């Protein structure tokens, strides 16, 4: 758990899920230097 | 039996929109347009376990309580002789239609706001005539519709 | 202006239950009897969040579903031009009532299941005489009530 980060996503509507995307992304810029991060999208 | 025509009027993102239907109707468009709003509007004309619920503040158009809420659905009856759809609408609305030959119907619902109760009531009407339309009879929580 | 009595024809637990009330009354027993139907017998007749889904088959006394569930309120209305509450009932009663008696009221519930659509339905009446009770007039899912 030191080495990886596993980000998980599973999904009015439609921007808000581009909206995750931006708050995902935007945590794997900040949070999450100094991890190797792997994406894992459900559909 | 067929779906002529729908009118919606201050429902949430419709300000005044008319369409012309029929039996099989395809919606599509961009995101945040407005088509999980077009068929939210029929279901509170059409479905009875959402129009027990009433309107809130955020189904009125730009969250204002000052505007109406009026959805007007339009059916042709002209093949009356061939389908038996028509002897099942006609069969229950037995005393509003008023010509002879009558092959259209509406049903309409309006909507005005209670601020002190801070409530939305929907009354439902229904008949033949655009400007003669009477209240749908029920008896509880079942009306005739 | 108080409470008299209630009677519960038919409902989950009861059989024919008439019980004298007041104003600020408590009800006690053992476990697993009641006494949880009696406050979903004032729920489902003065609530309307309680009211709005109707009655289900296991509503009915042993699942028998061919009676009458008909819940009777009696309200004494003695003292007049002495408490607020009396006028604020005859306020919205209008004429239902009669100068011959002018000191009872009853508040009445009857349901019978509909045994097609699987659906018990609630139809409320108020009077001033137990008989000739007619219904609560309403205008959509609000009643007068
Ligand atoms: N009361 C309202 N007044 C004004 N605009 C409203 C109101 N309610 C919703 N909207 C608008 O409608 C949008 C939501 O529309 P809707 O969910 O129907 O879109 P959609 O086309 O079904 O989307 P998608 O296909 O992407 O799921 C909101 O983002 C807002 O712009
Ligand atoms: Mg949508
Ligand atoms: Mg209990």
């Amino acid at each position: 758990d030191n080495v990886f980060k596993v980000i998980y996503i599973n999904p009015g509507d439609g921007r808000r899920k581009m909206l995750s995307y931006s708050i995902y992304n935007y945590l794997a810029k900040k949070k999450y230097e100094d991890k190797i991060v792997i994406y894992l999208i459900e559909e | 039996m067929k779906f002529s025509n729908i009118t919606i009027k201050n429902f949430r993102n419709f300000e005044k929109v008319n369409i012309n239907l029929d039996n099989k109707n395809v919606i599509f468009g961009m995101n945040d347009i407005g088509k999980t709003n077009f068929l939210y509007a029929l279901r509170f004309l059409l479905d009875k376990e959402i129009r027990k619920f009433g309107f809130n503040k955020s189904d009125y158009h730009k969250h204002d309580t000052s505007k109406k809420i009026e959805i007007i659905l339009t059916l042709d009856l002209s093949n009356y002789e061939k389908d038996e759809d028509t002897k099942k609408l006609i069969s229950v609305v037995k005393g509003a239609r008023t010509s002879a030959n009558a092959d259209v119907f509406y049903i309409a619902l309006e909507s005005k706001y209670d601020d002190k109760e801070l409530y939305g009531n929907i009354i439902l009407k229904w008949g033949s005539e655009l400007d003669n339309l009477i209240d749908i009879p029920g008896r509880g929580n079942i009306n005739a519709l």
